[PDB]
């Protein structure tokens, strides 16, 4: 399943040319709401009084194609930066009436193209039409991956082409796009319609589009190779391209005549069918408060989402399993039994995890059940009456609060959130410290965040819209995400931020922490936040991970942490990015602060936990 | 007919060829003889006539009954008259261009051609087999206008909106030269001068070039720039400001027509009358110019 349109420039009439264009597979068609050729005058007479009717009636069609099959084309006449004031007066005019247009026949997209540097002009008339009303309405700039002046053939004997590399000069079509919306500032209503070229660029001016909001890629049919059964295919560096366009979920527009007419099409819906992500499918870039479980009471089904992972327990079991082997040999199997501690059960699996580990180990061990969730406790005190009976005791209370009947050899906990320690993991644990043996084994006995700078102008975007009305009007930038992070771009590998240990042997327990981390980018790009991975130790070799390059595979729980930046920062190539983090806390509330200090400054992110904390 | 019409091209005898196309309303497409000139634009009194399928950009005449057609299809139309001038009949249609072909000239030779189209291409076809020779893309922007050399089989010109004018000859490995303001809009070579052709641009100036002399003709673009069949020739200079001028060997002012009501696209002068000028325009007007 392709989404795919037809782009054309020459429509004698819509109804024949639609009808065409569907039965030949596509979805929708991109044609001009004027005649290409019809230049209209505005200013000057007697050409202004033409009479009319200026284009096609909107009765050609009904109501639902105009909203679902056409997207309108801006004339290619219409020039707004022009260096004469006559044409820029017309063009402004042309360019207005063909936009209102667009929106009076309720247009799903328009185009408008980016094929020079200079669109300044381009982009007031658009951003003086975008604030005129809030309408429903998307706007695709059509940028070229290569410009047009950087694939001319070398056949001009007084100007040869460029045959030296200029590593900045390969991405200037980029540049084009990156002033343009940085004019319209980051308008939700203006995406990019990528243009592929028969000559695919260095695979950094392919990486500098990541993390754009791509909506649409252009196909030339003139890029199409030809098999010997004379049918259009792609070249494998082409098909290695529409892969991941693929994965953008974008819409393929196949524009020019045909050269060998839904062979083209055939041919993208043949790359298609040929190619955890079917959990993480639905939340991508999808940006969620993250959980509070100290603070909060978690609903049913909450719980019911971390009981669907299996490979998250089997880890758990097996790392009860081996500690238990460790602790009581072949010879007291039968007259040692180890006093094991859930300290935060809530439904109970990790119980359950523990009765299966010590069947495998052929151990006895003595269970409590630590819960302050008192809804939760409901389920866990109808699993002790029905299945598991004395064996194991539930305990509704603070494990800072409680004070327990005897001393544990083992404790089990899974306090983690996607930033490792970010649910208050290293508080509760050393407030549960005092009850633990002095050989006691905690599980997990250490954890590690990781963090990574990303470029991503659509994520960006996202945060910025979180404003709301009762708040600081920047308080959505000081304050983390969890979102499955998808169109983004990663500048450099992740690096750990934060370690914290348990059993914390240590008399001055400090759990407060500030960390320096130096990310070395190799290419162009625009920082708009830090990824927030971790990495826990269950036990010896037995861990859990969900930082990509040592994620534990197969596990749904956890998607990545999102630390957004206020202001977008420009990297260059070979610059070095410098992001400081704090782990704060007082009394009642445990917070993060962030600044980046290379290679340039920003404000210090969540001062004092004025846009977001952490309940104790 | 077609409301606005595109080109005007008189031949030996003095029929005129009349280009239009429908730029507005339901329909957009256009039509294709004119025998007495005076009974134009009035369809009732024609010699014959057609219907292509997409809108005519530019078109010019290929010896005395071939009519070669730039189309909005992206197609390069090559049309011809029957052995009693009363069907046009299309030989052959070629869609090679990926956009709008914008214009058209023939070569020397007349069984050679070049086209130019917003697609940034430009092509040289053989009108014998119905192919394309070679495929150059040399500019940066949309091809405004290619003009064939008038007595060089291998030369023409060639602006586009990457502010080029390029000077062509396919007998050299690199083809194309680059001539050295404003974009250029109209070419035209002098038709008793080798190495001399003239130019206009966006602003409304027509300047004389050398392989510079330039004056401000018009208010507007210059759409087109049709040399006189005199011995010394005149210049006729038509633009979007809705007049004709008529300028000497210096650039000179000597004629003005404000007649047209819309944009002037074309004009043709008589090959019986050399004094006689015909233009034509979007406002469906076929004037008649006596160019004193
Ligand atoms: N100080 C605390 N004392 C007791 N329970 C806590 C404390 N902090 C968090 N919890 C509970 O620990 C649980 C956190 C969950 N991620 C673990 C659920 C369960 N262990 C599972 O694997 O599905 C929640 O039920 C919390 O209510």
């Amino acid at each position: 399943r392709v989404s795919s349109g037809r782009d054309l420039n020459c429509v004698p009439e819509i109804a024949d040319t639609l009808g065409a264009v569907a039965k030949q597979g596509f979805d929708f068609l991109c044609m001009p709401v004027f005649h290409p050729r019809f230049k209209r005058e505005f200013i000057q007479e007697p050409a202004k009084n033409r009479p009319g009717p200026q284009t096609r009636s909107d009765l050609l069609l009904s109501g639902r194609d105009w909203n679902t099959l056409i997207v309108g084309k801006l004339s290619p006449w219409i020039r707004p930066d022009s260096k004469v004031e006559k044409i820029r007066r017309n063009s402004e005019a042309a360019m207005l009436q063909e936009l209102n247009f667009g929106a009076y026949l309720g247009l799903p997209a328009f185009l408008l193209p980016l094929n020079q540097e200079d669109n300044t002009n381009l982009a007031r008339v658009l951003t003086n039409h975008i604030h005129t009303g809030h309408h429903s309405s998307m706007f695709w700039m059509r940028v070229p991956l290569v410009a047009p002046e950087d694939l001319r053939d070398d056949i001009i004997e007084n100007a040869p082409t460029t045959h030296t590399e200029e590593y900045s000069g390969e991405e200037k079509t980029w540049m084009w796009w990156h002033n343009f919306r940085t004019l319209c500032d980051y308008s939700k209503r203006i995406a990019v319609a990528l243009e592929i070229g028969a000559d695919l660029p260095s695979n950094h001016v392919i990486d500098r589009w990541l993390g754009e909001p791509i909506k649409a890629a252009i196909l030339p049919t003139s890029i199409f190779l030809t098999n010997k059964k004379g049918f259009p295919v792609l070249s494998k560096m082409h098909q290695r391209l529409i892969f991941r366009l693929l994965k953008l979920e974008v819409q393929f527009i196949i524009t020019g005549t045909n050269h060998h007419f839904c062979s083209y099409l055939q041919y993208l819906e043949y790359l298609s069918q040929n190619r955890y992500e079917l959990f993480a499918k639905g939340y991508e870039d999808y940006l969620q408060s993250p959980l509070q479980p100290l603070m909060d009471n978690l609903e049913s089904q909450t719980y019911e989402v971390f009981e669907k992972d299996p490979i998250k327990y089997s880890q758990y079991q097996q790392a009860i399993y081996k500690c238990l082997l460790d602790r009581v040999p072949e010879e007291e199997k039968d007259t040692n039994v180890q006093v094991l501690m859930v300290l935060g059960a809530g439904r109970g699996p990790l119980v359950n995890a523990s009765l299966r580990a010590a069947k495998q180990a052929d151990r006895r061990i003595k269970l409590y059940a630590v819960e302050k969730n008192p809804n939760a406790v409901v389920t866990l005190e109808n699993w002790q009456f029905e299945e598991w009976g004395s064996q194991v005791t539930v305990v509704s209370s603070d494990m800072r609060e409680w004070v327990a009947p005897e001393k544990a050899d083992i404790i089990v906990s899974e306090l983690l959130g996607s930033f490792a320690d970010n649910e208050l993991s290293p508080e509760c644990l050393d407030g549960a410290q005092h009850f633990l043996k002095d050989d006691g084994v905690s599980i997990p006995g250490e954890y590690t965040s990781f963090l990574a700078p990303i470029s991503s102008s659509k994520l960006y975007n996202e945060v910025r819209a979180c404003r709301e009305k009762d708040r600081d009007p920047e308080a959505q930038f000081e304050m983390p995400y969890v979102v499955r992070l998808h169109n983004f771009h990663q500048l450099s590998a992740p690096q750990p931020c934060f370690t914290f240990s348990h059993p914390n042997r240590d008399p001055m327990i400090d759990n407060n922490r500030y960390c320096t981390l130096e990310f070395p980018v190799e290419v162009n790009t625009v920082l708009h936040g830090f990824a927030g991975y971790f990495e826990t130790v269950l036990y010896q070799d037995i861990t859990l991970s969900i930082r990509p390059e040592t994620h534990s595979p197969g596990m749904f729980s956890w998607f990545p942490i999102l630390f957004p930046i206020k202001q977008p920062i420009t990297v260059r190539e070979g610059q070095t990015i410098c992001v400081r983090f704090w782990r704060c806390s007082n009394s009642k509330k445990v917070w993060y602060e962030w600044a980046v200090t290379a290679p340039v400054c920003s404000a210090i992110h969540n001062p004092t936990g004025r846009s977001y904390t952490i309940g104790l | 007919m077609e409301r606005q019409l595109e080109a005007a091209r008189y031949r030996s005898d003095g029929a005129l060829l009349l280009g239009a196309s429908s730029l507005s309303g339901r329909c957009w497409a256009g039509s294709l003889l004119f025998k007495d000139p005076c009974a134009a634009p009035n369809e009732g009194f024609c010699s014959a006539g057609v219907q292509t399928e997409a809108g005519v950009a530019d078109l010019t005449w290929v010896g005395e009954r071939g009519i070669l057609v730039a189309s909005d299809s992206g197609a390069v139309e090559l049309w011809e008259l029957d052995e009693n001038e009363t069907l046009i009949v299309s030989k052959f249609c070629k869609y090679e261009h990926d956009d709008i072909v914008s214009t058209v000239s023939v070569l020397s030779s007349g069984t050679q051609a070049v086209s130019g189209s917003k697609d940034i291409c430009i092509k040289v076809w053989d009108l014998a087999q119905q192919v394309v020779l070679s495929s150059y893309r040399a500019h940066a922007a949309q091809v405004t206008c290619v003009a064939a050399s008038p007595h060089k089989d291998s030369v023409f010109l060639s602006c586009s909106e990457d502010n080029r004018i390029l000077l062509w000859d396919t007998r050299c490995p690199k083809p194309a030269s680059q001539i050295g303001g404003y974009l250029p809009t109209s070419l035209a070579w002098h038709p008793q001068q080798s190495e001399v052709f003239v130019f206009g641009d966006e602003n409304g100036t027509v300047s004389l070039v050398d392989t510079v002399l330039s004056s401000a003709v018009h208010s507007q673009c210059v759409t087109g720039l049709v040399f006189s069949p005199h011995s010394v020739p005149f210049l006729a200079s038509l633009s979007e400001d809705c007049s004709l001028a008529v300028l000497d060997s210096s650039l000179s002012e000597l004629f003005r027509s404000q007649a047209h009501r819309d944009f002037v696209r074309d004009a043709t002068w008589s090959p019986l009358n050399h004094s006689l000028l015909t233009t034509v325009g979007w406002d469906h007007q076929v004037v008649h110019h006596v160019v004193p």
